[PDB]
């Protein structure tokens, strides 16, 4: 085992596990807002863990309120807020 | 370094990246670029039609002494004066700027706010907070000498240019100041672009390589053949100089045969090809054609000539690597015991 | 007083001779501006009670401390000029009727327990403001999201 | 970090959470809607039927439930009477619109289906229209008074309200210029309605009791200034290099104080209302001019007296003008018993209207004004918009039988939507009957035939 | 500082009362919970 | 309960136990520094609580940079430094002998020889040994002035570790280097006249030293002389940034904007001083930096300006291009001149670097030390430092003396001789004397045996034995050859060591053991909870 470096708190995933963790982390942030788009699509409500709510169908703003844990997910959140700069709409879809 | 001959060269080139866009968006600038934005409506901007810059230096606020300043007031009329008089020293200083006719002003610190108004109706995109130590690059670029103190601000240090640009289009709305073009020469800049900021701090990195690779050619002109080809030669050459070496330095040297084989092996294995496969076939092509052009090409998915397929790397590239790994091993091999204690 | 410019008096008996002088120079600038038009005054920093009475008696609508990002867009349409400092070249007070704007109506409307000042009509016909209205903040906000995302 | 409920499995928890809030308002409806004693924090304790205050002091955890309790005040500000009803309608509006969600194709077909509803319904809500004369408003202002504890004296209030509305007096009347003192004790019929401003301001002139108790034909000066030895705004420091420049400085103090009121008495003032207190020195130099002076008056208050009196508030007395003094009939500081209070009324064409009330404990009084406001406001609603509707839940049943008519006359799969909106409006009168039953249900069909 | 509403009529330990109409609305839903779970189960083309 | 005190948290390692704790650790610091002697020796990587790495073979380095709690140990660790200061090499020699000698002490107690009687012994042997060391002589105070072999001798000194294997180029580089600052160390002027710049590149081999100080400076303005040709210089140390008279002055303008005249006054008061410098004669150098304005005046008056010349450099700058570090230019120029050599600027290893191609009176110099790892250079600086200090002082005391063990056994032979008269005078004290020798002998064995493993020449038995049999005769001759594994004369072999060095390696040692054997007890008062952890 190892020795490699360096633990604890410092770790690394390799090849398959990462390429997977990356895809899962992406479908995560993705599959949440996969309902939004399309006229048939709906809106959602995000809770400020203090009661406060916020109803929105926007994909960009919705992903921001998510918190984006992980590099792969946050990478999409970053790609989202890019779209508003290009355009302003479709953030829900580009992801 | 063109027309200057070969030399050790340090990069004065400046690559600044805006997080907006994709890789390809990035482009060379025919002139100068600056990270700092304009004065914006602080304040009133770009780009003064035909332009004439200025490397303004020092403070720009109401004349204050580098010593204890205390404009005491005992009378009952010097109020008007004090306030009126200030508008003078901060005005004249401004007047002269336009007097010489330089279009633009550039100040690092302690500048003035009230004085911006007088500048507003003067058509000069005053720019503050410009790199304190940079003035060097900024100068050789815009051809404008630096201006220290207020009296000098002469028409001499004016940076003869034709246009200043402050764009904000294309994702993201964020803008960057572009300056073109300056009569002087010897400064080049490039603006990087990519989403996530990951691609910026990597497209930038993927340049300090491309760049340095060329200054390898400037520092020591010569190019070997990549694809592990350069490495393979040693396995053959060095091996012979071991047979006719005898003693104990035959196995040690044979070690450099056991070694260099990695570069081609991992190179090829990182593609999926058999480390045994291409290696073996390289041994032959090596002994047959003096490993002159032969090696492993990922694209070719086989063993063609590195030179034939334009696969090139500086002679320093792989030579300054070995010199290290060896002098390094020495260090590590000299280690016999490791103890710990506060240095 | 301008900072760093302390005030030590003597022999007077003149502490009062300039106390008001501190306020005078203020009003002197206030009037110099009121004397060019002064139908409506819009600052960003704000007007003072002791300097409102003056803009009040003249029946001049004054708004204490507005949004800087607004007075720009507003002045750009009314042809006015968002003035920074009083002094214009030297020596100047100053103000010129050439600084004021051109609109038709400056009416302070009402919208349910709230009221905002509107500015209808301009010299350059480039002014638009959509005032949404719905059930809850919960929706009236999202309605704006569909706006900011559709305008684009 | 945390989970989330989605789909119908959650779509429901949104609806039944909506119905939930309305459930706590069914009792409140006009007829015999019983008052609700709601204990709150910090130590607040209220009691009434006014939705946007019975819900206001009632916190809610759920999102939907938090959207409803918002419509309460979302409505009260706009008209200010549909407090209890809007919640009761909003809620029931989903209950009878729910089984068309799953059985219905989508949540969006219902959306469009609701537009054709509110559009048509608002129309029918306009059919039953009445015209307000603009005396006779006392007829409508009676209704706002009727639900709450104002019925016992439905008359007394209706007048006390349309009167306060009458004073101001602008195309749009801002009740920000209509103070409402609330003295404890006496009789609810003792709630006069001064045409000036009532102040808890005790015997003005804190120097001594010399200032007049009340003055006929007072010529007022309302000031936002300080009226005390002004200090250098520009941070100044003194240096007494002399030997007796100390006494001379001390003099410069009392001097400016005299020069202060000197130019303020020039406006022949006999009573001054300064937002800020006055120095004892400047409290005396003017006192010899037989002029009254009250300080500490509230910012908002000195605006009510700004319209009543008529004088314009001015700063820096030096630039004072004749157009700054006013004309009001009297200023008598009668004691409310143990506690003083300076009254000031009169003046022709005056907007301000302070309606002091009476009755029981400070809490009793509260619920009085609480519902009084519902009155005062209900008349402006009718005054700014001179047209009325057939109340008693009749208007409701109307748009119900009207939409209901539109129901069958619709060819589409989204028919089941307009229907829902209708069925839900019938419930508006439902409780009116259920609050005075038994029983509400039999009477329902009665109105359907009549309509 | 206060306040606190007392308890109208006490009893042993803890017990749960249910106003009938409220319970019907409330318990008619509990019932409704196991409904949507039994719907998809009945019939051939369904689910397990 | 008793208490019995004394005190808690305190312990009395007394008598023989004290004798143990005393001896029993001194040689502890043996197995630590044993590796360092002998060209065949090896280095040590040291870590710390700050997560750092040191891999160097120097002893002061492996003794100062260590954590130790046994007095004797720390004490010898202390003796390790004494050397590193007063001389470049011999710190390692000082300990190995120090310990080994003390090892031979805890041994005579197997015979029952009072410690004071062994101090008495070692005392005679100690001086009697140094004696013969004095007797060797061989100093090159007189011509042949070249004394190249002595320079070769320092290199012999620095042999082993990492640097020695490459060359043989260092001695030439150090030798020359010292020879410039030679006259300089005699004056009391330290070794700081020689600066070492780490611009790692290539291999510790390519490293080299250029004549004419190098500096990392400018040239902080584009409109400035990239290179200065033949131009003269000026070493100065006046204030350019504060720009304030040395007085408690507080300009107070009782008028309306009189500052406009004062804020220009001082802004010109610098121009006056600035104009004297313009007055002579060209480039300017000054410790205290030069603010954006003043420095931008020179730039336009054709005067390359160099700011922030560290104190070391200004002194160094005086050394090369013979200049005077004078600030006041109100008298200029009495006894105030600044010679110079072309000052072309050249970057090395991607780093800007201005060095003067041409210069005069080089009594100081910078030497670049390229390499392969930052860890490597850190250890080259020490090696150059050690060997660079040796040569330094050797030029202060010409007394030479052969290395490789010759010097050691020469001491050992001469010792055992008087010693083996030592018992007779007077008996038991003799063994102490005799024993002393065993030490100086043993260090040599450690040098090849336990340290000179390869080439395969390492036998503790044979080698030592060869010297004694073949060393009494060679008086200061017959050293060792840990390369081929033979006894060969160093003198024909360039094995030359400093007298000062190999003298102190004993002076220290001898002085150490003495005060240690004087130990009866040793006490301590705890400071940290526990801390057995
Ligand atoms: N070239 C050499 N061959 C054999 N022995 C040598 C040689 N040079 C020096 N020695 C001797 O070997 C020992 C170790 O080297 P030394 O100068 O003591 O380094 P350090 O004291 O810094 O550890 C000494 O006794 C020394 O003089
Ligand atoms: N006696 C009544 N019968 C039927 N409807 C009434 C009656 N009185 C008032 N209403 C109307 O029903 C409305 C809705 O109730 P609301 O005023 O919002 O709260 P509350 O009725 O409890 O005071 C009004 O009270 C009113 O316009
Ligand atoms: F939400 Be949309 F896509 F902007
Ligand atoms: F609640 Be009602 F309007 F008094
Ligand atoms: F310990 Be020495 F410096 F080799």
């Amino acid at each position: 085992s190892r020795s490699d470096t360096l633990f604890l708190g410092g770790e690394k995933i390799s090849g398959d596990d990462i390429r997977n963790q990356n895809v899962l982390a992406t479908m995560a942030v993705a599959n949440v807002v996969k309902s939004s788009l399309g006229p048939v699509g709906l809106d959602k409500m995000l809770v400020d863990d203090i009661g406060d709510f916020t109803v929105t169908n926007d994909g960009a703003t919705i992903l921001s309120l998510l918190d984006v844990q992980h590099p792969a997910g946050k990478i999409l959140v970053e790609l989202a807020q890019q779209q508003d700069r290009e355009i302003g709409d479709g953030t829900t879809s580009v992801v | 370094m063109d027309k200057d001959r070969k030399d050790v060269d340090f990069d004065l080139i400046k690559m600044q990246g805006r997080v907006g866009g994709s890789i390809s968006d990035s482009k060379l600038i025919n002139g100068v670029i600056l990270d700092k934005d304009f004065s914006h409506p602080q304040m009133p901007k770009e780009g003064s039609d035909g332009v004439k810059l200025a490397i303004l230096t020092c403070p720009f606020e109401p004349p204050k002494p580098k010593t204890k300043h205390k404009l005491d007031i005992s009378s009952v009329e010097e109020y008007q004066k004090l306030q009126t008089y200030e508008q003078d020293k901060f005005k004249e200083m401004i007047d002269d700027v336009k007097k010489a006719g330089a279009d633009v002003v550039i100040c690092q610190w302690g500048f003035d706010d009230e004085a911006n108004h007088l500048l507003l109706q003067n058509d000069l995109p005053a720019v503050r907070w410009v790199g304190g130590q940079e003035l060097e690059h900024i100068a050789i670029s815009t051809n404008g000498r630096i201006v220290p103190r207020f009296q000098d601000l002469s028409k001499d240090k004016l940076g003869t240019c034709s246009r200043i640009y402050e764009q904000e289009f294309g994702t993201t709305k964020d803008r960057m100041l572009i300056i073109e073009q300056s009569k002087e020469t010897k400064t080049v800049t490039c603006f990087v672009r990519g989403s996530n900021k990951m691609i910026v701090d990597e497209a930038e990195r993927a340049l300090h390589d491309s760049l340095c690779v060329v200054r390898n050619l400037v520092k020591d002109s010569r190019v070997v053949y990549g694809g592990g080809a350069a490495e393979v030669t040693m396995s053959l050459a060095v091996s012979e100089e071991a047979d006719k070496q005898r003693g104990i330095d035959q196995y040690a040297f044979r070690g450099f045969a056991q070694a260099l084989d990695t570069i081609p092996m991992t190179l090829a294995e990182n593609s999926g090809l058999d480390p045994i496969g291409t290696l073996s076939t390289l041994k032959s092509k090596q002994l047959k054609e003096k490993i002159s052009n032969i090696g492993v090409d990922c694209l070719g998915y086989g063993s063609n000539d590195m030179k034939e397929l334009f696969v090139v790397d500086p002679f320093i590239g792989k030579k300054q690597q070995i010199l290290l790994a060896t002098q390094l091993c020495r260090m590590i091999l000299k280690i016999d015991n490791v103890i710990i204690s506060g240095k | 007083m301008a900072m760093g410019v302390q005030i030590n008096i003597d022999d007077p008996e003149q502490l009062e001779q300039i106390r008001k002088r501190e306020a005078g120079i203020v009003l002197e600038r206030v009037k110099k501006i009121i004397d060019a038009g002064a139908q409506v005054v819009l600052t960003t920093k704000g007007i003072d009670d002791l300097c409102l009475k003056e803009f009040v008696e003249a029946k001049i609508m004054g708004v204490r401390r507005c949004k800087k990002e607004d007075l720009r867009r507003i002045a750009r349409a009314t042809g006015a000029t968002l003035v920074s400092s009083m002094s214009n070249l030297e020596g100047e007070e100053t103000f010129e009727s050439s600084y004021l704007g051109l609109c038709d109506e400056v009416v302070q409307a009402k919208f349910s327990d709230d009221e905002c000042i509107l500015i209808k009509g301009t010299s350059k016909h480039s002014s638009s403001s959509i005032i949404l209205r719905g059930a809850n903040d919960y929706s009236l906000d999202e309605m704006e999201r569909s706006l900011h995302d559709s305008l684009s | 970090g945390t989970d989330a409920s989605q789909g119908k499995g959650q779509i429901i928890s949104n609806i039944n959470a909506c119905v939930a809030v309305q459930e706590a308002l069914k009792p409140t409806l006009g007829p015999l809607g019983s008052d609700i004693l709601i204990v709150t924090s910090n130590q607040k304790t209220t009691i009434s039927n006014d939705g946007a205050t019975i819900l206001k002091l009632l916190d809610v955890v759920h999102p939907a439930a938090k959207t409803l309790v918002d419509i309460s005040r979302a409505q009260d500000a706009e008209v200010g009477d549909g407090t209890t009803s809007v919640t009761i309608l909003a809620g029931e509006l989903m209950k009878e619109a729910k089984p068309f969600l799953e059985e219905g194709i989508s949540s969006h077909l219902i959306m469009k289906g609701y537009r054709k509803a509110v559009s048509l319904a608002v129309e029918k809500i306009n059919e039953l229209a009445v015209d307000i004369t603009s005396e006779l408003l006392e007829r409508c202002a009676r209704t706002a008074m009727s639900s709450k504890l104002i019925h016992n004296n439905a008359d007394f209030f209706v007048k006390m309200c349309v009167d306060a509305v009458l004073s101001l007096d602008r195309n749009d009347l801002d009740d920000k210029l209509i103070g409402i003192k609330k003295i404890p004790g006496g009789a609810m019929e003792e709630s006069l309605f001064i045409n000036g401003v009532a102040f808890k301001k005790t015997f003005s002139y804190a120097g001594f009791e010399q200032q007049p108790k009340k003055f006929n034909n007072p010529k007022i000066l309302s000031l936002n200034v300080e009226l005390e030895l002004k200090a250098e705004k520009d941070n100044a420091e003194v240096r007494v290099e002399h030997v007796e420049d100390y006494q001379a400085i001390v003099d410069a103090e009392w001097q400016l104080i005299f020069e202060k009121l000197r130019q303020v008495e020039e406006t022949g003032a006999n009573i001054v209302l300064s937002k800020l207190p006055i120095g004892d020195l400047a409290t005396q130099f003017f006192a010899d001019r037989n002029i009254f002076c009250a300080g500490r008056v509230s910012a908002d208050d000195m605006n009510r007296v700004i319209q009543a009196v008529g004088g314009s508030i001015q700063s820096t007395t030096s630039d004072i003008k004749p157009e700054h003094l006013g004309t009001c009939a009297l200023f008598e500081e009668m004691q409310i018993g143990s506690e003083r209070y300076n009254l000031f009324q009169g003046c022709p064409q005056a907007k301000t209207c302070t309606l002091l009330l009476r009755g029981g404990a400070e809490q009793v009084i509260a619920e009085v004004e609480r519902s009084l406001h519902d009155a005062i406001m209900i008349v402006k609603r009718a005054l700014q918009n001179k047209l009325i509707v057939a109340g008693g839940g009749a208007t409701e049943m109307e748009v119900s039988k009207c939409l209901r008519d539109y129901s069958k006359t619709i060819a589409g799969k989204q028919q089941m939507i307009i229907n829902a909106f209708a069925k839900a409006l019938e419930v508006i009168p439902r409780q009116l009957c259920e609050n005075a039953g038994f029983d509400a249900i039999e009477i329902l069909n009665k109105l359907r035939l009549a309509h | 500082l206060p306040q606190n509403p007392n308890a109208g009529l006490f009893k042993q330990g803890y017990n749960s009362y249910s106003n009938a109409d409220g319970q019907i609305i409330k318990s008619i839903a509990a019932i409704r919970e196991l409904h949507q779970m039994c719907l998809t189960s009945m019939g051939p083309c369904g689910r397990n | 309960m008793s208490l019995q005190l004394l005190n808690p948290k305190a312990e009395s390692l007394r008598r023989d136990a004290a004798l143990k704790v005393n001896v029993t650790s001194a040689e502890g610091l043996q197995s630590v520094l044993e590796t360092n002697l002998g060209p065949k020796g090896t280095l040590k990587m040291l870590v710390d609580g700050a997560g750092n790495i040191k891999l160097t073979k120097d002893g002061k380095v492996l003794l100062t940079e260590m954590q130790i709690q046994s007095p004797t140990a720390v004490l010898i660790a202390r003796a390790a430094a004494a050397q590193d200061e007063i001389t470049g090499d011999g710190t390692t020699t000082v300990v190995c002998l120090v310990g080994e000698l003390l090892r031979q002490a805890h041994r005579f107690i197997q015979e029952g020889v009072h410690p004071r009687i062994i101090t008495d012994g070692f005392e005679i042997a100690r001086k009697e040994s140094m004696k013969f060391l004095d007797e060797f002589k061989i100093s090159k105070t007189n011509l042949s002035n070249d004394r190249e072999f002595l320079l070769q001798v320092a290199r012999s000194s620095l042999l082993t570790k990492v640097d020695a294997d490459l060359t043989e180029v260092l001695t030439p580089i150090v030798t020359d280097a010292v020879l410039s600052v030679y006259d300089a160390q005699a004056d009391n002027l330290d070794l700081h006249m020689v600066e070492i710049m780490q611009m790692q590149h290539l291999s510790p081999k390519d490293t080299t030293f250029i004549k004419g100080l190098v500096l990392d400076h400018g040239g902080r303005h584009p409109d400035m002389p990239t290179r200065v040709k033949n131009a003269y210089v000026l070493i100065l140390n006046v204030s350019l940034e504060y720009e304030k008279t040395e007085v408690n002055s507080g300009f107070f303008y009782s008028s309306a904007d009189q500052r406009d005249k004062l804020a220009a006054s001082e802004r010109k008061f610098v121009d006056a001083k600035l104009k004297k410098i313009i007055d002579l004669k060209f480039v300017i150098i000054n410790q205290k930096g030069i603010d954006p304005m003043s420095l931008d005046v020179f730039a336009k008056h054709n005067i390359l300006a160099l700011r922030r010349a560290k104190r070391r450099n200004m002194e160094r700058l005086q050394l090369v291009t013979g200049g005077e570090a004078q600030n006041s230019v109100e008298d200029l120029s009495p006894q105030i001149l600044g010679f110079s050599g072309l000052v072309y600027q050249e970057t090395i290893g991607e780093e800007k670097f201005t060095y003067v191609t041409e210069n005069t009176d080089p009594k100081s110099c910078t030497i670049l030390i390229k390499g392969s790892t930052h860890y490597a250079l850190a250890q080259t600086k020490d090696a150059v430092r050690d060997g660079l200090r040796a040569v330094a002082n050797v030029l202060k005391d010409k007394n030479i003396i052969p290395g490789a063990g010759a010097f050691y056994i020469a001491l050992s032979r001469y010792l055992r001789s008087a010693n083996m008269n030592k018992l007779g005078a007077k008996g038991k004290t003799k063994t102490g004397i005799e024993a002393f020798a065993e030490a100086l002998l043993v260090i040599p064995k450690t040098l090849v045996k336990n340290s000179g493993f390869d080439p395969l020449d390492v036998l503790a038995m044979v080698e030592d034995e060869l010297d004694d049999a073949q060393d009494s005769d060679e008086t200061r001759y017959v050293g060792v050859d840990l390369n081929i594994g033979d006894s060969c004369d160093p003198t024909i072999e360039g094995i030359w060591d400093s007298y000062r060095v190999l003298r102190n390696a004993i002076t220290g040692a001898t002085g150490i053991a003495s005060n240690l054997l004087l130990c009866d007890e040793l006490l301590r008062a705890g400071r940290s909870t526990l801390k057995e952890t």
